[PDB]
DNA sequence: TGCATCCGTGAGTCGAGGGTAATAACGGCCTGTACGCGTCCGTTTCCGGCA
DNA sequence: TGCCGGAAACGGACGCGTACAGGCCGTATAATGGGAGCTGTCACGGATGCA
């Protein structure tokens, strides 16, 4: 398997980082198998499947909220059973509401878990729709979920092979022209970094 | 250093053609990378 | 066996057999990842002479791979007992 | 934007000087490597006659 | 005395029968995430991450 030369990655100035516009910490994470990196991404397929992927997300969210309201109605039936079993026998005033408070807490934690799942799906969709090359994907679990849900439309590896592919898909002429434009037009810190 | 490089490269080859989980394969690849880094410049990164 | 000179297997049959073939590999990797801890625990004590700790660990996972290839369930023994010998 | 944190580099010159932590151990086999007298080429004495 | 012209052992190539050198395989109760050594220089420059 390929390896990366230590001189051009670790040093006073990071040559690999300067060439790829990557921070040295992120570069170390990439080439030391601590974070995935997106080698390349397609534009036409994402562009023309955005609508159907949004529809699929809406359908999945509708299924999750249907499960949520099923949980709500199950909790309502459980609360009715608790009311029947507590408001018909001899019990303390606090004891007849202890079960109600417990059921309310269970309902709150259920809806909290549902909200967490909704937020997770939302951020997965956001990072898919804002995907771009030279982007690190921490949370290997999140990356794996993104891959299995969206195996197409992009490719992403991690390590020396990924860095080699990134260098392969690179345009030195366009990069030089862009940096020249930046050094002409920008000011201050951006101009210094561009230089 | 050359022995470590050769040993880790050979072990990576054996793991690859045998078929191993991504965790072990990536660990061996990192092993090879760190060994090559030590060979080229020992103590540049991490404990020498 | 059935690829050469075989038959055009039914779509459902072929997909189910491919699925179980994939699931076998999935289970093998699951077991390997689960039992890497035994490998590192056993390799914690062979350090200090010649090899490095991580190299010993890698040889341990090689031994564990061979152990899972040769392992069987019909004898009713725990997996750790059989894996320790191969790892060592 | 400023501030702290961190990293990396260099900081003498001439003799005198040389050897280290840390445990299953066997059967079955198997192919390979070697290597020890004998008869050949060849080189250091042989000895029969001799000048 | 020395020389001539072969003659006597001391050495290169061996099938053969044996020695062993080295390598592979396999062991069944159970055991399931490290030791570890550090951190008494001083000035300089610069890159990076965050308020």
């Amino acid at each position: 398997a390929p390896v990366t030369h230590i001189w051009y990655f670790k040093g006073v100035p990071s040559r690999l980082g300067y060439l790829l516009d990557l921070a040295p910490k992120d570069l170390e994470k990439i080439i030391y198998f601590a974070a995935y990196v997106i080698t390349s991404v397609d534009e036409e397929m994402r562009h023309n499947e955005l609508s159907t992927l949004e529809a699929e997300m809406a359908v999945e969210r509708k299924a999750v909220e249907d499960q949520r309201d099923g949980e709500l109605e199950a909790r309502a039936q459980k609360l009715e059973a608790d009311l029947a079993e507590l408001e018909a026998e001899g019990a303390k005033a606090d004891a007849r509401r202890k079960v109600r408070d417990g059921g309310e807490r269970e309902m709150r934690q259920i809806r909290d878990r549902a909200q967490r799942e909704l937020d997770r799906l939302e951020d997965i969709w956001s990072t898919f729709t804002k995907l771009a090359p030279k982007q690190l994907i921490v949370d290997e679990n999140l990356y794996r979920e993104l891959v299995d849900r969206y195996g197409e439309y992009f490719t992403g590896a991690m390590g020396a092979e990924s860095i080699q592919k990134l260098i392969e898909n690179f345009d030195i002429d366009a990069e030089a022209e862009s940096l020249r434009d930046v050094i002409r037009n920008g000011k201050g810190q951006k101009k210094l970094r561009a230089l | 250093l050359y022995r470590r490089v050769i040993n880790r490269n050979n072990r990576l080859k054996r793991l690859i053609d045998l078929g191993a989980p991504e965790i072990i394969v990536n660990n061996e690849k990192r092993m090879l990378q760190e060994s090559v880094d030590a060979l080229f410049d020992n103590g540049r990164r991490g404990r020498p | 066996e059935l690829s050469e000179r075989g038959e055009k297997l039914p779509a459902a049959q072929r997909r189910d057999m491919m699925w179980i073939c994939r699931d076998g590999d999935r289970a093998k990797n699951h077991l390997l990842e689960a039992n890497l801890r035994l490998v590192v625990s056993l390799a914690k004590r062979y350090t200090g002479r010649g090899m490095a700790f991580l190299d010993l660990i890698q040889e341990g996972n090689l031994g564990l791979i061979r152990a899972v290839e040769k392992f069987d369930y019909t004898k009713g023994y725990k997996f750790s007992t059989y894996a320790t010998w191969w790892i060592r």
